[PDB]
């Protein structure tokens, strides 16, 4: 063949399959990501897996503070995604300085998903096997969340999910809005960690996850402690 | 087959061996041998020459960088030219600046880097050749040895070039006495050390060696084919 | 390497021979044999129609259910044939060596580049072997022929019960006259194939290396 | 094996087979035509699109002015073509800003002619895959006819054809055509009667062809376009003076 | 049993197995594909000769220049590409000149040669200049001149290494014209016998017979400057031989 | 193998695009030089005129100033491109040192101009060879030869192009000092030539002279005709 | 073989096949189809989203470069919104210059440039995308497409992606030129419902149009009143 | 398979696998450990000593990238202490801007980006070395972080590198650093490199130690050598 191998030709399809296979690169990692939304919060849940025991666990983290007000966490090549967390931080405060008012979600995530677009366009450099999840609220449009996939798509969704787990993860979540009644804060987590814990199996404990919110009371991007995590986690099981 | 992974500097092999830097290290191998020796008070370099033919004059193995460093090269003569230009322009620069002689160790890591550089980068191959740097300082007397690969040791002798595995197994059994010896002394235990790398037919003789010697009083000198005279009359003769 | 006047003499008279020999052959021998080649496909006995004109007696006595074979002779139609075949595949395998060696000795120095011309005489060169081998099976399937026609009748001659063996008799002549009629058309189209690649290459087959550069060196 | 490729290596014999590959593009072409005469030179083209919807807001297609005092036709790739239009305008426009006279029709093409050489002779980009005819007039030397090739090679032609079936269509100019006895009227029914033998259409539409004439009128060019009812009016007469021919046989 | 997989002599910049580098050795093989030059150096002077090489009798033979002036203390005598050689004249040239405008003074044989071969070493591709040729320069020079030192006769070669010889030979029959070299050569022969050695030589080596046209002869001495042998002492020298 | 890159050298020392640039000159048409003791004449011969065209616009002959001419086989943009920029550099020259333009000097620099297109990849050669002739100061005829490997030589009399080994084997042994006494005898050298190795004498040869201290003067087909008619009712 | 790969190398019989292989990327989009009215010009495409989940308002496959131009793609989206940002900018320097909104003509030649400007460097890839860029100028109408190639035609009306040669013979059925606008959407509509394959709704399809008025996106309820016929 | 060839390649199964072949680099060198406690951190390196002629002292894999913080080596030297010049220029250019001395984290987070650089890119490959970065600050605490060629940084409690990772990290998970304190912490390094070291396979050994925390008051140095013979004779004895 030789039509892969190289970002810049075209299949005789028109495939691009360089892109496609840094798609499965986020799959590679074996680590799930879930962002469902909500009509006054929006929530991110992820994996959490230590290999070693001597490793710091606080050092260990996908969620990242791109700003005061916005979350994201990252599905992929780690050194990718702090990579692509860091440039995203440039923007928005470069976004500030240049136009006077906080980065919008999703305008942070067109210039990443476009940045991630010139990659996939010149030839020597690779695309960034990651992929971003933005959570933020918007004064005018209520909570919002986004994605940013190496090829450059940079869709707005109600919930989503990344990793290995995804269509999984979707599958369970499309039934849920579908049945379509609300999400306040605690419904929405319960919502995410059930759709984790169903697709993985794995009947979590406050460690194995970590979860990041932004609500309209409080719309800076917190990370939620492992207290809080476990009063959701016992709320689940007990119900 | 692998004869992938060996056509440039800038791919891994399966087993985390950059071949080039491997050929280039057979560099050094294919030139004249090369012996070093320090004592508490003296640095020494000795050195085989070799001639294109009978009517040419012997090659130029031993320079001089500084009074207080000198060098004595193995390998392509092209990048020894050009490492000793940039070494001589880092110690004019040094003069010129703090107006003191340059630390020995701090040029051979300028030498490090300048010579790293090749190695990662597509481009400019890595410098084939194989210097030992010789020289006195506040210090004391020094000697150090750079491989085609950057990296580099201090040595309290060494010998560089074909069949200095003789030179060495002779100066490492003789290691003992070199600290405490005259001048006279250590450039007679190089002069054996490097007889042991030459064909059994061939013998020491005044135009084939070259003496460079440094010390406390002495600047870089080297001693050329009249003058190598007074310390080879003390040698022996063959075992 | 140190060579005689006598020595250089014979070595330049055979060089001049095939020389000479390769120009008067496919300049002259070969629109003569081609012309020749396609009367003779021409000629009635080669386009017979009906088969069983070709089909010759063989008096086996047939057995009658419950004395000796007669000479038993080749069918002349095809040995006629064969007889004005043999000549033809004999001359063409003779002259493609021939065409070998010319080329062969034309072949200069190995050399590192400029190996296109050189490429064009492998090609040919490629080209006259094919054929070589070609004509060699021609040469043994006439043998074939004859030692497999003879097997039959005597199998037959043997085993007069058996009619198979005397269709399989009257089918090896049958198979016979088709193959040579291929066969002659084949040795045509050879001549003329000869003729066309080496006409169409033969700048750079007589001098495939070229004229002299202007030698920066 | 391979000395076809990078349009900067000779092969043995000495080819560059990039250009000629790219000299294989434009035969793919619509097939344009030039025809030089005595008061005017004329631009006949083939609009190879006939695509039911699709619509003729341009100026013309293929015919492209240049400056004032001449005009392109273009067989080859468009988007190549585009870029040495903008690039033929920007050097005659050039000209004409610094001696303040209109630029000289062989200077012109000398010039994108230049420009194609180069883009043939420095490795990463790739020969223009064009080939188009130039008409002007200019003082020195009047009315003229230029092709070019993707080699950068340019020549002057009273009469020829680019694109498919310029074979035929030189074939048929060299019978037809009149050294000096030509007229701007006799050149369009002659490219009429090229056009009607090389495209393969039985009938040429009057939306297949676009032609357009140069002259000079009160010592100012004019750059024209004939209208469809125009064209139209020259096929009806072609096929009259064929039939007619036709009928006394 | 042949292995010939190469597979690493193409393309300057990578080093084969065993370290050799081997389009550095291609280009040395170059040279002897060029005309035999050859040089002795004597107390009396150096002396260059070489061969010419007339293609066809229409060429100008005094157009053809294997051996020039690089200055009057100096001359040069090359064997291979013509083009790369007119380069690496061109550059020594200017280093002579740039010497005496800056420090009053006339080059030794020795630092032109290094100047010279500072700018052969440049194939590397160590600089980031683009004006630098990607292969290695395919010529050998013969540098004789006369210095503080007196007569030197100093060789280069494509990779830049450059040494003193009391008598060389570069080109096409380097091998067995040294060894020539080698048998009649003596520190002591003056310049005279070492022209006609020279010349000897030649005549042996080259496949036409010499003539005073299709050889180039030159000589620097400590008084004179470098000098060319016109025809006339050509035809003076080749009849005494 | 070797062969694809101009910078890598072969085993035994071969560049070999610059050989087939030399080669891809040889397929040009043919041109001729010679060197009279008063007149320069180069000769070229004329491919055919396709009876649609318009012949000045295809002249191979060329002045790159008052006193240098050149002529060419090769790669006719290329030859344009280095006829360009060799009349820059003759008007630049004069600019810089007030003097005109050596025949000498304007060849070296043609050469230099093929020679830095060799040197480096991303760069093809001139696939041109030239023969340019002038007049000098002293005013001595001059006939150079160029290629686009870069070397330069001066001939007495020489030809480039197709059939240049054949024209040459027959210049080599027509060219004297008798030829050249004549200006007419020199035009009708070259013709006679050109004749060698041509479909056709009058139709298919262009030609021109230099004299000493004139410019150059492309003979006019009525004048080629004579001096055929002569050349060839003397046989 | 080695054509196959390269962008700055013929192939014999001279193709740049890259380019092909683009425009066959551009057929593997989704369907978009462009009509142009007597009085105005419709655009369409098809906006089928892989899940409820996603929110149909966060991103439109039909943008507006100016006031009265508008284009919509089928192809690559993300080189899609490369040339859209460039078009946009490319009319705004416009404006800049000559203070006059930018003629459709032009801006389709100037983004049609910066398209071929891509295509002859061998380190970037084509755009593997293709627009129907629509305007109304002079108080006429304009439909144009605009290829990876880096060419331009003028259409009177055309579909692109999947099964374009279908929807253009059905369109080439279906066209007449004294259309309005009102019946040119009902035209559109039905294109784009001949390559579904699914039951299209408000939310599944993005149409946008142009007129004396300008160019904007008629919103779902707006389509889902067209629809309702 | 072509894929394996640049790092700007992905495999069809999404895997980088220039980068997995630059870890093995490190693989092929001699282990080394840090180990971090309240006090401080400390480090450890096996330095082989493959020829007696070699001076001690030389070949140091324990280099010092600003005053408050030390660096542990394992894989190619060369890309190691271009790395160590790389970051001692980003610790120089914090102080010079910020004005004061560098976080950790941060220092890491930069020297991370600066290796992750290099993975991306076809022209040039990625580094051949990890290394572990320690420091302790008043402020911060006790900090160690690794390096791995792919630019991924991470925070350790204890760290090994080099060919011997696994039996290290066995023998530090059975250590409870967090309790210790420093001058015990260089014995039971001394003890865990001893253990890891092969005799037959590797002749001999230097052991290469270095602290950094409140005892130094926050600056890595070198351990006096008599503390270094304690923890050898210590670590000698405990071998049996």
């Amino acid at each position: 063949a030789g039509f892969d191998r190289h970002i810049t030709i075209f299949s005789p399809e028109g495939r691009l399959y360089q892109v496609e296979y840094a798609f499965k690169a986020i799959n590679q990692g074996g680590l799930t990501s879930v962002a469902v939304r909500g009509k006054d919060c929006a929530v991110i849940v992820t994996q959490k897996k230590v290999p070693d025991k001597l490793l710091d666990s606080s050092t260990v983290t996908h969620l990242f503070k791109i700003t005061e007000n916005i979350g994201c966490v990252m599905t992929g090549m780690t050194a990718d995604s702090r990579s692509q967390v860091q440039r995203a931080r440039y923007e928005a405060a470069n976004w500030k300085y240049k136009y006077g008012y906080e980065i919008p979600v999703d305008m942070l995530c067109k210039r990443i998903a476009d940045i991630s677009q010139v990659y996939t366009q010149n030839a020597e450099m690779r695309p960034l096997g990651c992929c971003m999840i933005l959570i933020g609220i918007d004064e005018e449009q209520g909570p919002q969340v986004y994605k940013c996939d190496p090829a450059g798509y940079y869709c707005g969704f109600k919930a989503t999910a990344a990793g290995v787990k995804q269509t999984e993860s979707t599958s369970f979540l499309e039934k849920k809005v579908k049945k379509k009644f609300d999400w306040t804060f605690e419904q929405t987590v319960e919502t995410a960690i059930t759709c984790l814990s169903t697709v993985l199996s794995i009947d979590f404990k406050p460690s194995e996850i970590e979860v990041g919110v932004v609500t309209v009371e409080n719309p800076k991007f917190r990370i939620l402690t492992e207290a809080e995590i476990d009063a959701h986690l016992v709320a689940l099981a007990e119900r | 087959f692998r004869n992938q992974y060996d056509n440039d500097v800038t791919v891994w092999s399966p087993q985390g061996r950059i071949h080039q830097i491997e050929y280039a290290m057979e560099a050094v191998k294919q030139g004249s041998a090369t012996v070093g020796l320090k004592s508490k008070t003296h640095a020494v370099l000795v050195a085989l020459k070799r001639a294109q033919s009978e009517l040419a004059a012997h090659q130029k193995k031993i320079l001089h960088v500084d009074n207080h460093i000198g060098i004595s090269i193995a390998g392509l003569t092209a990048d020894a030219r050009l490492l000793c230009n940039f070494m001589r322009q880092e110690c004019l620069d040094s003069r010129f600046v703090f107006d003191r002689p340059l630390p020995v160790s701090r040029l051979v890591s300028l030498i490090g880097s300048k010579t790293q550089i090749p190695t990662q980068r597509y481009g400019r191959r890595p410098y084939g050749v194989g210097l030992l740097i010789a020289g006195y300082d506040d210090m004391g007397p020094h000697i150090f040895q750079t491989c085609p690969s950057a990296n580099y040791f201090d040595c309290r002798a060494m010998s560089i070039g074909a069949r200095s595995q003789s030179a060495r197994t002779y100066l490492e059994r003789h290691m003992s006495e070199f600290m405490e010896c005259n001048l006279n002394e250590l450039v007679k235990h190089g002069l054996r050390a490097l007889r042991e790398t030459l064909p059994a037919e061939q013998d020491l003789t005044t135009k084939n060696v070259s003496i460079g010697i440094v010390g406390k009083d002495l600047e870089f000198t080297i001693y050329d084919d009249d003058d190598v005279s007074p310390f080879l009359e003390g040698l022996e003769e063959r075992p | 390497v140190r060579l005689s006047g006598e020595a250089r003499k014979q070595v330049e008279v055979f060089r001049q021979n095939l020389f000479q020999e390769a120009e008067e052959f496919l300049y002259r021998f070969l629109p003569q044999k081609i012309i020749y080649l396609n009367q003779l496909l021409q000629e009635d006995s080669l386009n017979v129609a009906d088969l069983t004109s070709l089909r010759a007696p063989l008096d086996i006595p047939i057995p009658d259910p419950p004395h000796k074979c007669g000479f038993l002779p080749g069918n002349e139609k095809v040995l006629s044939l064969l007889a004005l075949v043999k000549p033809e595949v004999w001359t063409l395998k003779e002259k493609c060596i021939l065409v070998i060696t010319w080329i062969q000795h034309l072949i200069p120095k190995i050399e590192d580049g400029n190996d296109f011309g050189v490429a064009i005489q492998e090609k040919v060169l490629e080209r006259v072997n094919a054929v070589k081998t070609k004509v060699e099976a021609f040469q043994t399937t006439i043998s074939k022929y004859f030692s497999e026609r003879g097997d039959a009748v005597a199998k037959a001659s043997k085993e007069t019960h058996v009619m198979d063996y005397r269709a399989l008799v009257h089918e090896r002549d049958e198979a016979a006259y088709g193959e040579l009629r291929a066969m002659v058309l084949d040795l045509r189209a050879f001549y003329a194939e000869l003729y066309h690649i080496i006409s169409s290459n033969l700048e750079k087959i007589v001098n495939p290396k070229g004229e002299e550069k202007p030698s920066m060196y | 094996r391979r000395y076809d490729s990078r349009t900067t290596i000779f092969s043995p014999e000495g080819r560059l087979y990039q250009v000629e590959y790219a000299m294989e593009a434009i035969g793919h072409a619509g097939t344009c035509l030039g025809i030089l005469a005595n008061d005017g030179v004329l631009l006949a083209a083939e609009r190879r699109n006939i695509h039911k919807l699709l619509d003729e807001v341009f100026f013309s297609e293929k015919i492209y002015k240049l400056n004032e005092d001449m005009a392109c036709s273009v067989a080859g790739i468009t988007s190549d073509a585009n870029v040495l239009t903008n690039e033929l305008r920007l050097i005659a426009q050039r000209y004409l800003l610094q001696y303040q006279e209109p630029i000289p029709c062989e200077q012109l093409v000398t010039a994108l002619c230049d420009i194609k050489q180069a883009y043939t002779q420095f490795g990463g980009k790739r020969p223009f895959g064009v080939s188009l005819l130039y008409i002007g007039w200019d003082k020195h030397y009047g009315f003229q006819l230029y092709q070019s090739d993707p080699s950068g090679n340019y020549g002057g032609w009273k009469a020829t054809c680019i694109g498919n079936n310029s074979a035929a269509a030189v074939s048929m100019l060299k019978q037809d055509y009149k050294e000096g006895e030509m007229t701007l009227k006799s050149a369009l029914a002659l490219a009429i009667k090229v056009l009607n033998k090389t495209m393969d259409v039985s009938k040429l539409s009057a939306e297949k062809v676009e032609i357009a004439t140069l002259t000079r009128e009160n010592g100012k060019t004019v750059i024209r376009v004939l209208k469809q009812k125009e064209v139209e009016q020259l096929i009806k007469k072609h096929e009259e003076e064929e039939a007619k021919a036709e009928r006394e046989k | 049993m042949f292995l010939t997989r190469s597979e690493y002599d193409r393309g300057v910049n990578t080093f084969s197995p065993e370290g050799r580098l081997f389009q550095v050795e291609y280009a040395i093989e170059a040279i002897k594909l060029g005309s035999t030059a050859i040089g002795i150096q004597t107390s009396e002077g150096v002396c260059l000769a070489v061969e010419k090489r007339i293609t066809s009798p229409l060429m100008e033979p005094s157009s053809i220049e294997k051996i020039v002036e690089i200055d009057a203390h100096i001359g040069c005598a090359m064997s291979g590409l013509i083009a790369d050689a007119k380069t690496l004249i061109d550059k020594a040239r200017v280093e002579t000149q740039n010497h005496w405008f800056t420090y009053n003074e006339t080059m030794t044989v020795e630092s032109v040669t290094q100047a010279v071969s500072n700018l052969a070493l440049q194939f590397g591709e160590e600089d980031a200049d683009p004006g630098a040729m990607s292969r290695p320069f395919g010529v050998a020079l013969l540098f004789g001149g006369v210095d503080e030192k007196g007569p030197q006769l100093f060789h280069m070669d494509p990779s830049g290494t450059f040494v003193q010889c009391d008598a060389r030979a570069i080109g096409s029959a380097s091998e067995g014209a040294q060894s020539s070299l080698q048998e009649v050569y003596h520190k002591s022969m003056t310049l005279k016998e070492a022209i006609k050695s020279s010349l000897i030589i030649l005549k042996q080596v080259m496949e036409e017979k010499l003539n005073a046209t299709n050889i180039e002869l030159a000589t620097v001495q400590p008084g004179q400057n470098f000098h060319m042998f016109t025809k006339e002492e050509l035809e003076e020298v080749i009849k005494d031989i | 193998s070797y062969d694809r890159a101009i910078t890598v050298f072969s085993p035994d020392g071969h560049l070999f695009q610059v050989e087939y640039a030399q080669e891809a000159v040889k397929k040009g048409s043919t041109a001729v030089g010679v060197r009279g003791r008063d007149i320069v004449v180069l000769g070229v011969e004329k491919k055919s005129v396709a009876k649609l065209q318009d012949e000045r616009t295809v002249r191979k002959i060329c002045a790159l100033d008052d006193n240098v001419c050149m002529a060419f086989a090769g790669l006719t943009a290329d030859a344009r491109i280095v006829i360009n920029r060799a009349r820059v550099e003759c008007q630049s020259h004069r600019l810089t040192v007030e003097d005109p333009v050596t025949v000498e000097y304007i060849t070296r620099y043609i050469a230099s101009l093929k020679q830095r297109y060799t040197q480096s990849n991303g760069r093809r050669p001139f696939g041109i060879s030239a023969l340019i002739v002038g007049f000098d100061f002293d005013g001595t005829p001059r006939l150079y030869q160029t290629d686009p490997s870069g070397t330069y030589h001066a001939w007495k009399a020489n030809a480039i192009g197709r059939g240049a080994k054949s024209v040459r084997e027959f210049l080599e042994k027509n060219y004297t000092d008798e030829a050249i006494e004549t200006d007419d005898l020199t035009i009708k050298l070259v013709i006679k030539a050109l004749l060698e190795v041509v479909q056709s004498g009058g139709k298919n040869i262009e030609l021109a002279v230099m004299r000493r201290d004139q410019s150059l003067k492309i003979l006019n087909p009525e004048e080629i005709e004579k001096y055929v008619a002569e050349i060839e009712k003397e046989k | 073989r080695g054509y196959s790969f390269s962008l700055t190398t013929f192939s014999p019989s001279g193709k740049l096949v890259q380019i092909e292989y683009a425009l066959a990327a551009v057929a593997g989009g989704a369907p978009s189809v462009g009509i142009k009215a007597a009085n105005g010009v419709v655009l369409a495409t098809e906006k089928k989203q892989k899940s409820i989940l996603y929110d149909e308002r966060s991103v439109h496959k039909v943008e507006p470069i100016t006031k009265h131009i508008g284009l919509v793609y089928s192809g690559m989206g993300p080189d899609y919104r490369v040339l859209v940002h460039r078009a946009r900018k490319l009319a705004q320097q416009y404006y800049l210059v000559y203070q006059e909104p930018i003629p459709t003509a032009q801006l389709v030649q100037r983004v049609a440039s910066v398209m071929q400007e891509y295509t002859q460097s061998g380190g970037v890839r084509p755009f593997g995308v293709s627009l129907l860029i629509c305007g109304w100028n002079e108080g006429r109408p304009y439909l144009f497409q605009s290829d990876p190639s880096g060419a331009y035609f003028a259409w009177k009306a055309t579909a692109m992606g999947k099964n374009y040669v279908n929807g253009k013979t059905f369109l080439e059925k279906r066209y007449n030129e004294d259309l309005e606008l009102e019946d040119a959407i009902h035209t559109a509509i039905l294109t784009l419902k001949e390559s579904f394959e699914g039951q299209m709704t408000e939310d599944n399809i993005e149409v946008g149009i142009c007129n004396e008025a300008g160019f904007r996106r008629l919103t779902p309820t707006e389509v889902k009143d067209y629809l309702a016929a | 398979t072509g894929y394996d060839l640049s790092a700007s390649t992905f495999s069809p199964d999404g895997r980088v696998f220039q980068v997995e072949y630059a870890m093995k680099a490190v693989e092929n060198s001699s282990t080394a450990i840090g180990i971090r406690c309240k006090d401080g951190v400390v480090f450890g390196v096996e330095k082989l000593v493959l020829s007696k002629l070699y001076e001690e002292g030389s070949n140091k894999r324990l280099f010092n990238v600003d005053r408050h913080v030390g660096m542990a080596v394992a894989g190619l030297l060369a890309d190691a202490r271009s790395l160590a010049d790389i970051a001692r220029e980003e610790a120089s250019n914090f102080r010079s801007n910020f004005g004061y001395n560098i976080p950790l984290k941060h220092l890491a987070d930069r020297v991370a980006m600066y290796v992750h650089a290099y993975t991306l890119y076809s022209a040039v490959r990625p580094f051949g070395c990890s290394f572990m970065l320690g420091s302790y600050s008043v402020n911060d605490g006790a900090q160690l972080y690794m390096i791995d060629p792919s630019g991924v940084s991470y925070g350790y409690w204890g760290c090994a590198i080099g060919k011997a990772r696994q039996a290290a990290k066995t023998e530090i998970e059975k250590l409870q650093m967090k309790e210790m304190t420093c001058r015990d912490i260089v014995k039971e390094v001394a003890k865990i490199i001893y253990i890891v070291h092969d005799e037959v396979k590797d002749k001999a050994f230097e052991l290469e130690l270095s602290w950094v925390g409140e005892l130094t008051n926050g600056r890595h140095e070198i351990v006096p050598k008599d503390i270094r013979e304690e923890a050898e004779k210590y670590a000698k004895e405990s071998l049996k």
